[PDB]
DNA sequence: ACACACTCTCCAATTCTCTAATCACTTAC
DNA sequence: GTAAGTGATTAGAGAATTGGAGAGTGTGT
DNA sequence: TTTTTTTTT
């Protein structure tokens, strides 16, 4: 009710948060959570720095703020530069679209609804593949209530350089004074407990302080935060997003989106586990601790709990109970993860592989391991998200392209990809790249989306068929796949 | 192959498209007589068009170097190439045109590999009927008619694409306005509600529309036919081209529409009514003085005109070469002529104004059957913007300004008069004896002031009429009387009289001789004149180039015979001299050394224009 | 008379449960 | 190791619950 | 409302 505030500011609660950093009530607060003795506070001093840092990003913070106002003048000139000439090019193409006079028209060859008729058109039509057939006219359909996408909403900013600052000292403060003390003394207790909401305080705060770890690059920081490395955090972690995901899925109605909103921030500190180890096994100094780090990789890509729970969170998502971001976080911890399972292969430390029955070894192969995401119910899913691609982060779009591209060129089977819904991203993404000149081209961001359709339409047409564009219309299974090939 | 035709016609439009790139890239024919208001384009200032090139190849350059965005196409150019396109053209005005403009524009982007800010848009001109001769036949077809401008209105903005937005979420769409309706979107895309969007009309594009009003020429008609009226609609680059008071030839496509029984319901009367969509506006016309200050003359003409402004004779070749059909009245030729000149500009143009007239006036007063009024009919005929008003045909607020209410609006707003419409050219007035005093006394702002200011009810504002007087009357007795003095047999007041710069007594010398000559004069007419092609030119570079000024000895001679005048003016039965005719021997000094084309008043120019205004009086 | 609002009815989509057929695993030679 | 039989899983059909569109009718200008 | 015109008293 106050107004409408911009993304490049300070948020109101920045002001109360800048009032409560000036009393320098936060060191007593750090002085009584390093305490063993005073453990019924623990619980609230993790909810309060939770609280506290709601409304930001790891990556606003791990970056060192510095600036001149020389440089700041120049960048402003040229985005409002970019503005004025855009706004000019629009407006005289689109005053230069419009023509004089009028009349009607057939297009001969084409049938209309009644019988011996032609097309009829009723403006002055440059070409006959500019007619369009009215579906401008009509209304599009909807899905019903209880089945439309929803986001979560989190009031996100830029805020100020002063504020950043402070921010960026609290952190590093929490890690070197409060953090193994505090998590070590709340993780017997959260989930014991009658009340749900420290739950999703404690996997944001894991996530978050691991995150802005390994951005800042502050590896001697390292030692700090030792309660959360072990196998140990793998297997608690994974029990309790199990749990939400089952809970999630077999509930109705705001107690099915609750527990599934505890099962989204559950996911993404499962992501955050992931790339730390990986990030300790490439950089750090000792080899003890690499050592440390590689046996629990190594736990991670031998047990099958680990390794099959991407495809079974995947063929459970329902856009009714689970958001929008839940389906792009689950996407990209797919994407490490695999990477991380291709290197184990490569360098030949993963060959044989346990599964129960009792417990039997079987070879292991990393094919056989990729065609279980080539079934439609999981592809169905990267269609949909790719149509945001205008959109969508950097991160995200390589990771679809990425997962599209396996199945295209290293199984090699692109029968399985040749569908109508995929051709219609194709064509908005090259209806994008048409205003845009040869060199602006290959300097664009989406020039990889760009190219892989290029490609797989190629190969597409290299055989084209009347019978094969008939069966683009249907999703095909693998005797389909067969039959079409053979 | 999927192929588009014209409806019920079987035109189809490429194969036409490739016939006139042909009349494009090909037509040269018709160079060796170019014509009046087509033979100069321009890079900067102006330059002359090339006979030996394909001539709309040649036009174009002007669209590349001047940034000019349309192009004059002659139809009988068109004519000439092809008549099977030309039929077309005229009988599918709406469905043709908008691929032919496709032609020009790419012949254009070939040529010179380049973009501009707008489309080059054609105008077909020179296709000619009258207004009462249209039938049901001829709608949607191309047409050309002329008349005079009475009116325009003020500019309407006419959408072409609207701007909507969602009220929830607001989000933005735009929707283009075709055939007269625009499509309202139902559904959100992004918010999935219905009904849910709101136009915002200034986020939308609009055009520019005007409404002008023209009115049949009386002369063609047949027996007991009154002139008519008919509105002419202009779109975008044709608006505020043309003033009241102009006289234009229209061509564009003629159309009709129907009109609501009620506004608020869907009936419809079965009786349309018709109007013009104006595609080209011309004005030019050889039988007068040309309307353009003289721009478009050649060095060459220049050249010739500056030879011929070095005989002697030049007074009397001028002067004789206007209005041929009427014997003698050399002295009345002459004071024409000076009319037709007139005197040096003398304007503030930090507020355009007049601070001095240079305006000639002339009376002329005189006998029953001695051809006054063919003089009149004469200068009405010649010049560019006239006005020919008589007796008791005019009132007072008719020859000047009116005040109306509005149709619809319902204010009181103001519309022009003669003397209003003749602003930069002549106002005759016939019968001057016989007006009605309330209208002949409104004349005395316009012809000492060359303003006129207006306080009616919420109407308060003042306007320009630079406008030359000439007048024609009889004396008291409609015979001139000799048992009476010059001041008996006219009877105006001195106020008026003195506003005057000539007026000229024409009283019959009764002699066998002179009715013998001007006898063989008259009934000749049943059985070294300059040419009006070199005294059109000859005039308008005069205008545009020559501005006098007083040398100190004539400035000295001037204020001598300024007292003589004074002195003669005081005898008994005689018209008196005011400080205002010391302003009118000034005026008629300058016209003779403009049309001697001398940057110089002399002592003989005023020695000249004494001798003519004393003996146009001596009588 | 015409426009706008409200209410009722029907039909289609989804999910659970039961039945039948086909595939894979276990047992016997 | 191979062949045959039995058990389990998957696919289809039927029934019930939930929701939204469309058409009809009534009221107000 | 105020303005402009043509017949009548
Ligand atoms: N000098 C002349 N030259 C040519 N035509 C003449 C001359 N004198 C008389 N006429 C003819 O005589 C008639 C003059 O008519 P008009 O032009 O009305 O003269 P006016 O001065 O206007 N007489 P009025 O209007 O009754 O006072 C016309 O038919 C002329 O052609
Ligand atoms: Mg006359
Ligand atoms: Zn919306």
């Amino acid at each position: 009710s106050e107004g409408r505030r911009t993304r490049i500011e300070d948020s109101s609660h920045d002001r109360v948060i800048i009032a409560f950093l000036e009393s320098g009530i936060d060191k007593t607060l750090m002085h009584i959570a390093n305490q063993p003795r005073e453990k019924e506070f623990h619980v609230t001093i993790l909810d309060i720095f939770a609280l506290i840092l709601k409304e930001q990003t790891a990556e606003d913070l791990a970056t060192k703020s510095e600036e001149v106002s020389t440089a700041e003048q120049k960048k402003t000139e040229e985005e409002f530069r970019k503005i004025i000439e855009n706004h000019v090019v629009k407006e005289t193409q689109k005053r230069k679209s419009f023509s004089r006079f009028g009349g009607s028209y057939t297009i001969k060859g084409l049938k209309g609804i009644s019988a011996n008729s032609s097309q009829v058109v009723f403006k002055p039509i440059q070409n006959v593949e500019k007619h369009n057939f009215l579906d401008d006219r009509k209304a599009k359909k909807r899905a019903p209530r209880n089945r439309r996408p929803f986001e979560i909403d989190t009031n996100s900013h830029f805020a100020s350089s002063e504020v950043r600052g402070m921010l960026r000292d609290m952190v590093i403060r929490i890690i070197e004074t409060c953090f193994n003390r505090l998590m070590k003394s709340s993780k017997t207790t959260v989930f014991v407990q009658v009340q749900k909401t420290s739950q999703i305080n404690y996997f944001f705060l894991i996530k978050f302080v691991l995150r802005f770890v390994r951005l800042s690059r502050q590896d001697h920081l390292l030692e700090r935060i030792s309660e959360c490395i072990g196998v140990e955090a793998f297997h608690e972690n994974n029990v309790q997003l199990t749990e939400y995901v089952e809970n999630a899925t077999t509930l109705k109605g705001v107690e099915a989106k609750s527990h599934g909103l505890k099962a989204q921030y559950a996911l993404g500190a499962y992501n955050e586990l992931v790339l730390l180890h990986r990030y300790i096994y490439e950089h750090a100094k000792e080899e003890n601790e690499r050592k440390f780090a590689k046996r629990a990789l190594e736990h991670i890509v031998n047990v099958e709990e680990y390794r099959e729970l991407p495809i079974f969170i995947i063929k459970k998502f329902s856009s009714s109970v689970l958001s929008n971001n839940f389906l792009r976080e689950l996407v990209l911890t797919t994407h490490h993860y695999m990477k991380l399972v291709e290197r184990f292969v490569k360098t030949g430390a993963l060959k044989k592989v346990t599964k129960k029955v009792k417990v039997e070894e079987i070879d292991f192969q990393f094919d056989s391991y990729v065609c279980k995401f080539s079934n439609v119910d999981v592809l169905k899913w990267y269609v949909f998200l790719l149509n945001d691609f205008s959109k969508n982060s950097t991160e995200l779009n390589q990771a679809l392209v990425k997962m599209l591209h396996r199945i295209a060129f290293d199984l090699k089977l692109p029968i399985k990809l040749y569908q109508v819904s995929l051709f219609q991203v194709f064509s908005k993404v090259n209806e994008h790249f048409t205003h845009l000149s040869k060199d602006l081209r290959k300097s664009s961001r989406l020039y990889e989306l760009y190219q892989f359709g290029f490609h797989l339409l190629k190969k597409f047409f290299s055989k084209f068929t009347g019978d094969l564009a008939i069966e683009a219309l249907f999703w095909k299974g693998p005797r389909e796949c067969f039959e079409i090939e053979n | 192959q999927p192929r588009l035709y014209v409806w019920g016609t079987r035109i189809c439009v490429a194969d036409v498209q490739r016939s006139f790139r042909d009349f494009l890239t090909t037509f040269k024919i018709s160079q060796l007589a170019e014509d009046e208001n087509m033979m100069t384009g321009h890079d900067e200032a102006l330059h002359e068009i090339d006979v030996n090139h394909p001539y709309y190849m040649e036009r174009l350059l002007e669209c590349n170097d001047a940034e000019v965005t349309h192009i004059n196409l002659n139809l009988k150019h068109l004519n000439a190439f092809s008549e099977a396109l030309y039929r077309k053209v005229i009988a599918y005005p709406a469905d043709v045109i908008p691929y032919l403009d496709i032609v020009v524009n790419e012949v254009f982007a070939e040529r010179f590999n380049r973009t501009l800010a707008q489309s080059i848009e054609l105008r077909p001109f020179n296709a000619t009927r009258n207004m009462r001769g249209l039938n049901p036949n001829d709608v949607d077809q191309l047409i050309t008619i002329s008349g005079m401008v009475t009116r325009t209105s003020s500019l309407i903005p006419e959408m072409r694409s609207g701007y909507f937005q969602c009220a929830v979420c607001a989000f933005g769409i735009e929707s283009e306005v075709d055939k007269g309706r625009i499509e309202e979107p139902v559904v959100c895309t992004n918010c999935s509600n219905t009904h849910c969007f709101q136009l915002v009309h200034n986020r939308s594009v609009f055009l520019d529309k005007q409404v002008v009003k023209l009115q049949e020429s009386p002369d063609d008609m047949p027996s007991g036919e009154t002139p008519h009226t008919v509105s002419v609609y202009a779109h975008g680059s044709l608006v505020e081209s043309v003033q009241p008071g102009d006289r234009i030839t229209v061509t564009g496509i003629f159309r009709a529409t129907g009109m609501k029984v009620n506004p608020k319901q869907r009936a419809l009367a079965s009786v349309y009514r018709t109007s013009i969509d104006a595609l080209h506006f011309r004005k030019m016309d050889t039988s007068r003085l040309h309307q353009d200050n003289g721009e478009t003359i050649t060095e060459e003409r220049i050249q010739q005109i500056i030879e011929l402004s070095k005989r002697p004779d030049i007074m009397d070749a001028l002067a004789q070469s206007i209005a041929p059909s009427i014997y003698e009245h050399d002295d009345v030729k002459r004071g024409l002529l000076c009319l037709l000149f007139g005197g040096t500009r003398k304007d503030d143009e930090t507020t355009n104004k007049t601070k001095l007239r240079s305006e000639i006036n002339i009376l002329l007063c005189g006998d029953p059957g001695t051809s006054k009024s063919q003089m009149l009919q004469y200068v009405y005929r010649l010049l560019p913007r006239s006005q020919y008003t008589s007796g008791k045909g005019s009132s007072a607020v008719g020859l000047t300004a009116s005040v109306s209410r509005d149709a619809d609006t319902k204010q009181l707003v103001l519309q022009t008069g003669a003397l209003v419409l003749a602003d930069n050219g002549v106002c005759c007035i016939d019968e001057f004896d016989k007006m009605n005093e309330s209208a002949r006394s409104v004349l005395h702002e316009v012809m000492e002031q060359q303003t006129l200011s207006i306080a009616k009810a919420g109407i308060i504002c003042q306007l320009n009429a630079r406008a030359s007087v000439l007048a024609a009357a009889n004396p008291v007795d409609s015979k001139w009387n000799r048992n009476k003095t010059i001041v008996e047999n006219i009877t105006l007041p001195h106020t008026l009289l003195s506003r005057f710069d000539l007026i000229f007594l024409i009283v019959d010398a009764q002699d066998e001789m002179q009715d013998r000559r001007l006898g063989n004069h008259l009934v000749s007419l049943y059985f070294e004149h300059v040419d009006m092609n070199l005294l059109r030119d000859y005039i308008a570079y005069a205008k545009a180039n020559i501005h006098p000024k007083l040398s100190e000895e004539a400035s000295q001679f001037i204020i001598e015979k300024y007292l003589f005048m004074r002195k003669a003016g005081a005898q008994h039965g005689q018209i008196t001299a005011y400080p205002r005719q010391l302003e009118s021997l000034i005026r008629l000094s300058e016209a003779h050394a403009k049309i001697r084309l001398s940057q110089e008043v002399s002592v003989d120019d005023v020695e000249k224009a004494f001798t003519l205004w004393r003996e146009a009086l001596k009588q």
